[PDB]
């Protein structure tokens, strides 16, 4: 390289350009653009032993009956033979309100009393002029008019209506008081969703005075989410603080539209209330809209991390040259990445990567075009290739370690089992190491090309540069000799209580909201201010939410838990069934299934309910339905022959249906047949009593014992492999375990390799150990800082973990490898040396990434101001911790004693 | 329970709407991808047409197939000795107008056993009390009913 780089740079850079040029174009000419459909694109494991149960069990779902010729597992369509050939006054409300129809909830002013009756006009007035006025294609419609076919679907109305009034908003507003009265005395009662399209209802009454099918409404639906049940005082009447809205539309994408022209914009509704959560099922959406428009912040921050380089080194032109270094080695990454390996996958993340790309980008070229300018001082005037040769000597090696580790650390982070970090782990990585290359070639040519009112500027630019100077000569040794005890005992108590935070108080905790809600945009944001802190206010969702669903038992013999799926790295999408080589006709087959169910009915997670007929074990169903002589099939033993199995099989399955068809809709345990007459599988479920938790210990709890049981299988030869298969619907379950081992053992991967490559610089152990307590000390105090501002593990926070050690030894390694100018004292000298030597390079190093997160931060979707504050954090930290300890620790500590082997290596 | 007249929606707003219908969504074919959702209603106490041989009426939307199950045990109540014929409930031939909902399976246009005239106008509100989406007078030979689609 060096060899003729002296003065034939042209030739490297030309080499260099048509490459990155070669790579963007093939890059977006041969693969297929990434989706950002969906930001949860590939959160759900793989490989993970239970996804693979769980992946196939969906897989087989999807391949469910056809109507003729299923051409699949699913049935017995094959036997089609069979032996033959408002403004109105009142009944005004069209449907009853659902999930299914969008929703607003409203949130008064400081007024804060929000049973005021201009609040409630002003709802319902504001709330058609901001929805109804625009070009809608309608709602139900029942009567011919197609405008007010749904009025708004507000509590107005109801106040309205029990005024008999065709119009909502001419209140007088003496029935708010009486209704008022009447919805505590219903509050009261406990008042069902009873029919009532009459007066009169089937079940027992408590009071006619009780509108029918209006009070369980406002009740159970409506605004009103305090719960309504205080037993304080008439004094006592709140204001119902929160109200909700439906729309009489239906949510849907097509609303997309509306929202983005009609309700954006607004800075509120209006000074008597204000909207507080926008649910309009469009969040996954829009999603990628905002995420194309903000992204003017991470220009604000690479325009100004440009500035402070320029500021570092007044080489302008190696500033933006470096810069396009670093974003031409992103852009051949991604070629290399989608390309080069056959995989591809964009999962979202790789658009937050760049930013702590570029922060370790700047870091790498500041200490080469600082260590250039420190040989160029000594011995100037000498021969340009030797220049080259000496600097790269000094500043490559180290400039490759202090990349190579947080290489290491995502080639590491690969090792989970996500896939939507598993693709970011390897993309970053791969990034990282190209642009270690990139650079150690690029830059020094770059650099030997520099051959190259203003005057009081420059004179206060020489001025705070000396200034800068003087600070790191005198002021940081001064401090850190001086204390000695008090940073390093004030560091212990910040790990003391960062361990402390971490491991008994409020700690890290794993993902609480359900898979497809993971907060993706700013908490402030209304659509998801919607859920977190309203959804749990609301009758019909916290009382539907979490209420009595066993979650069932289940297992399957068809099949085989093969993910043929792309297995390493899949792209979210891939997956094929199979058969396996089981039968179930033989006698101790069906024997041995009808023991199956009676040892089930013995356990202590069953319940038996006792009101089903035919969604247990069809085996039993058999013997019920058995005994039915004269058609012919019947007066048999309870195992078969196989003969009359096979022949009435089908005939009594296909009995059932003609008798009173139920569907069968790839749930049921109905067995499982093919486009030519043979069963196949044979999937049966139960119940269980565990009531579907989210957190994990519950979880853990009922999946373990229940595999521990159904792994006991002791069946005999047919249907005796691998048929265990017992599988919930405990997806989140596998979401969250995996996520924990994951973000766990990536760390260690991590740790590991930055003490391996500590080991291998400095070649002493003492201080290696001694900035593994620094870095463990920083990553603990760090994630301290996060779980004080609340944030759950998801997938994006957790390579955060990882990658902060790799961020944190890049300081520690420069500090260790400066252990020179041996002097008298074992720990009085070297230290000062070293922080004086390498005070600035370090200070800038950090501040260059921290004001990059900080300009970051405010934005709108989650991910961007997620890293910017985590990076802020990390930063700081491991700049101040790293200085002020591993130098206090050190300097209370002599590490004159090592192990060397070789002294041939240089640095 | 009267003879619905001729020409008479019953939603009171044409069918490619939201009320109770909805709108179209996509083709089926014999071996298109979401054909699995249809399932054959083999109900032997109704006649079918099945003048394509291939069951063009004899598979349905599931949905669809329990409201007409429905209509079916509703109508023998109220006429006996009767055979329910659907004349044309899912087109692939395309001997409907395009872009039908009897392409895609959520409508059936339903006539009774031997032919009748005033039978059909009854029928339709009959098939209103069932608890269907759409019906529609549509033809003097056929009564069309229509039903929305889940998910
Ligand atoms: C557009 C990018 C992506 C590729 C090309 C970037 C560089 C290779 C270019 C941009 C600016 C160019 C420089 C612009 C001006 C000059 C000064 C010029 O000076 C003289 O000829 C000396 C005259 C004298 O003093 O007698 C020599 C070429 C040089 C260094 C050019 C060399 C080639 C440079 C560095
Ligand atoms: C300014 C550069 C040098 C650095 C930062 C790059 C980002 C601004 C780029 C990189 C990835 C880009 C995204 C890659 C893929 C897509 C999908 C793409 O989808 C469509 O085109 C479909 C919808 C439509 O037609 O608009 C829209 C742009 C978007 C979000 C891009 C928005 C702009 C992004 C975030
Ligand atoms: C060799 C030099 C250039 C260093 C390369 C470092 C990384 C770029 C390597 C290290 C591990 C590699 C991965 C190791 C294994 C695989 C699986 C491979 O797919 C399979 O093996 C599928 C299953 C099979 O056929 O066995 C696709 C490439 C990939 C992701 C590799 C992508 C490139 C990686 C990340
Ligand atoms: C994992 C991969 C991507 C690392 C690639 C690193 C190389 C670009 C670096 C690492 C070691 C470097 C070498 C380290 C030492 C030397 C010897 C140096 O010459 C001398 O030291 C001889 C005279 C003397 O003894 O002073 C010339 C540069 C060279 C070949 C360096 C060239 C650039 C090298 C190969
Ligand atoms: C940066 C490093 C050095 C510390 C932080 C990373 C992990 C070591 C932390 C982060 C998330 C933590 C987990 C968060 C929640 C739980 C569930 C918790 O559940 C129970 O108490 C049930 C019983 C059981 O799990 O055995 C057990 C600890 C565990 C796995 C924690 C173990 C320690 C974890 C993996
Ligand atoms: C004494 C000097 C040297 C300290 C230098 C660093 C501070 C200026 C940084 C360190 C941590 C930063 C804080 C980290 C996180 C946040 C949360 C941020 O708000 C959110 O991210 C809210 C998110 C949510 O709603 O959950 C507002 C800024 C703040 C307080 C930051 C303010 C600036 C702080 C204090
Ligand atoms: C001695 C100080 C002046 C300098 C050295 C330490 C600072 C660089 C950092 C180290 C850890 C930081 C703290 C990490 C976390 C938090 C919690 C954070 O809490 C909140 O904003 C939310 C509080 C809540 O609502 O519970 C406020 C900033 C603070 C104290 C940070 C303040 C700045 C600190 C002390
Ligand atoms: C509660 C009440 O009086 N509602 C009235 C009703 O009495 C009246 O018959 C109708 C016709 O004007 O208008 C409404
Ligand atoms: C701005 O918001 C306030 C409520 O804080 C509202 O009263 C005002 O009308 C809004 N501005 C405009 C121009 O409407
Ligand atoms: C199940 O347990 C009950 C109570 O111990 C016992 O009466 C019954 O016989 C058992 N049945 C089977 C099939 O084990
Ligand atoms: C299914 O069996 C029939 C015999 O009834 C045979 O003609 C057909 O090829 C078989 N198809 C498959 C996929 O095995
Ligand atoms: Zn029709």
């Amino acid at each position: 390289y060096a060899a003729l780089i002296a003065d034939w740079p042209v030739v490297v850079l030309g080499m260099c350009t048509m490459f990155i040029v070669v790579c963007a174009l093939v890059g977006v000419l041969v693969p297929e653009l990434p989706d950002f459909s969906d930001p949860l694109l590939g959160f759900e494991p793989r490989g993970t032993a239970i996804g693979q149960r769980l992946v196939t069990w969906n897989n087989m779902v999807k391949n469910t009956g056809y109507k003729a010729t299923l051409a699949n597992y699913p049935f017995k369509y094959a036997d089609e033979q069979a032996k033959s050939h408002n403004f109105h006054k009142d009944s005004f409300f069209c449907d009853v309100p659902s999930d299914r129809y969008s929703r607003v909830v409203f949130t008064s002013s400081g007024g804060e009393t929000l049973w005021n009756l201009p609040a409630i006009k002003s709802m319902c007035n504001v709330d058609n002029s901001r929805i109804r006025s625009h070009p809608q294609f309608g709602d139900l419609c029942q009567r011919t008019t197609a405008a007010s076919c749904c009025p708004s679907w507000t509590l107005g109305n109801y106040i309205a209506i029990l005024n008999n009034r065709s119009s909502c908003q001419k209140i007088v507003e003496r029935d708010v008081s009486h209704t008022l009265k009447l919805l505590r005395t219903c509050a009261k009662h406990y008042d069902m969703a009873a029919r009532r399209k009459d007066q009169l209802k089937c079940t027992n009454v408590p009071r006619k005075c009780t509108k029918y099918n209006a009070v369980y409404q406002i009740l159970h639906y409506l605004v009103d989410k305090d719960f309504m049940t205080p037993k304080t005082a008439d004094y006592a009447t709140p204001a119902l603080k929160y109200s909700m809205l439906f729309s009489p539309t239906e949510k849907g994408e097509s609303m997309m539209n509306i929202y983005l022209d009609n309700f954006e914009n607004w800075n509120s509704s209006d000074g008597v209330t204000t909207i507080t959560g926008i649910e309009f099922g469009i969040k996954h959406s829009l999603f990628q809209d905002y995420l194309l428009m903000d992204t003017v912040y991470p220009a604000i921050a690479i325009v100004i991390v440009l500035l402070v380089m320029c500021v570092y080194t007044k080489s302008m032109f190696i500033t933006l040259m470096t810069m396009f270094a670093i974003i031409s080695s992103l852009i051949v990454s991604y070629f290399l990445y989608r390309v080069v390996f056959h995989f591809e996958f964009f999962p979202f993340m790789n658009l937050t990567a760049l930013i702590i790309l570029v922060g370790i980008g700047a870091n790498n070229a500041f200490v080469l075009c600082d260590v250039w300018n420190y040989t160029k001082f000594d011995k100037p005037h000498a021969e340009t290739s030797e220049t080259v040769s000496i600097t790269l000597q000094h500043a490559a090696l180290s400039m490759f370690v202090t990349s190579f580790t947080t290489a290491a650390a995502f080639y590491a982070n690969y090792v989970s089992n996500i896939t939507a970090i598993r693709c970011f782990g390897v993309y970053a990585g791969t990034a990282i190491l190209v642009n270690y290359v990139l650079m150690v070639t690029w830059l020094p040519a770059v650099v030997v090309l520099h051959e190259r009112a203003c005057q009081k500027c420059h004179k206060v630019l020489f001025a705070i540069s000396e200034a800068s100077r003087i600070f790191f000569e005198k002021v940081l040794p001064c401090i850190v000799i001086k204390f000695r005890y008090l940073w390093l005992f004030w560091f212990l108590a910040l790990t003391v209580g960062g361990a402390y935070i971490v491991c008994i108080n409020p700690k890290m905790k794993l993902p609480s909201l359900e898979l497809s809600e993971f907060q993706v945009f700013r908490s402030s944001h209304p659509f998801e201010r919607y859920d977190a802190e309203y959804k749990k206010l609301f009758m019909f969702e916290r009382v539907h939410h979490g209420e009595e669903l066993h979650m069932p038992i289940t297992v399957i013999w068809g099949v085989s838990p093969e993910d043929n799926g792309n297995p390493l790295n899949p792209k979210s999408k891939g997956k094929l069934t199979l058969d396996s080589s089981f039968n179930i006709a033989s006698p101790a087959s069906q024997a041995w299934i009808l023991h199956f169910c009676q040892k089930l009915r013995n356990q202590t997670f069953f319940y038996q309910t006792d009101e089903q007929d035919f969604t247990s074990c069809f085996i039993e169903t058999f013997k019920q339905w058995m005994e039915n002589q004269d058609c012919c099939c019947s007066h048999w033993s309870f195992p078969y022959k196989q003969e009359i199995f096979e022949l009435c099989i089908k005939r009594a399955i296909m009995e059932l249906e003609r008798s009173t068809g139920y569907h069968l809709d790839s749930k049921t345990p109905g067995p499982r047949f093919d486009i030519n007459d043979t069963i196949r599988a044979v999937v049966l479920e139960f119940q269980s009593t565990y009531l579907f938790t989210l957190a994990y210990e519950k979880m853990h709890q009922f999946y373990k014992e229940v595999d521990s049981w159904i792994s006991s299988e002791l069946s005999s030869a047919p249907e005796g492999l691998s048929n265990g298969w017992f599988v919930s619907n405990l997806e989140f379950y596998d979401l969250q375990d995996s996520l924990s081992d994951g973000t766990l053992i990536a760390m260690g991967l991590s740790v590991a390799v930055a003490f391996s490559v500590m080991l291998l610089t400095t070649w002493n152990i003492i201080i290696s150990l001694y900035a593994i307590i620094s870095i463990a000390g920083t990553i603990f105090v760090t994630v301290g800082s996060l779980v004080l501002l609340g944030w759950e593990l998801n997938v994006l926070e957790s390579v955060t973990i990882s990658v902060a050690v790799g961020l944190s030894v890049n300081f520690a390694v420069h500090y260790g490898v400066a252990y020179r100018l041996a002097p008298d004292p074992d720990r009085e000298g070297k230290v000062i040396f070293s922080l004086s030597r390498v005070g600035s390079a370090m200070a800038m190093a950090a501040l260059t990434t921290f004001v990059a997160g900080a300009m970051m931060m405010p934005s709108t979707v989650l991910a961007y101001t997620q890293l910017g504050t985590f990076m802020m954090l990390i930063m700081c930290i491991s700049w101040a911790f790293a200085t002020f300890f591993f130098q206090c620790m050190c300097r209370c500590l002599g590490p004159q004693g090592t192990c060397g082997q070789i002294p041939l290596p240089k640095k | 329970l009267t003879p619905l007249a001729y020409k008479q929606f019953i939603p009171n707003v044409a069918e490619k709407t939201l009320g109770a219908s909805g709108r179209y969504e996509g083709k089926i074919s014999r071996n298109s991808e979401r054909f699995k959702e249809l399932t054959p209603n083999y109900n032997p106490d109704i006649i079918f047409k099945d003048e394509e041989n291939t069951g063009a009426d004899r598979l349905m939307t599931q949905r669809c197939k329990d409201k007409l199950n429905a209509l079916a045990i509703s109508v023998m109540n109220q006429w006996p000795g009767v055979k329910l014929r659907v004349t044309e409930g899912w087109d692939e031939d395309g001997h409907h107008s395009e872009e039908s909902l009897h392409y895609e399976g959520r409508a059936v246009d339903i006539t009774t056993s031997d032919r009748d005239r005033s039978k059909y106008g009854m029928l339709a509100r009959l098939a209103v009390e069932a608890g269907f989406d759409w019906v529609y007078y549509e033809s003097k030979a056929h009564i069309h009913c229509s039903v929305k689609a889940e998910n």
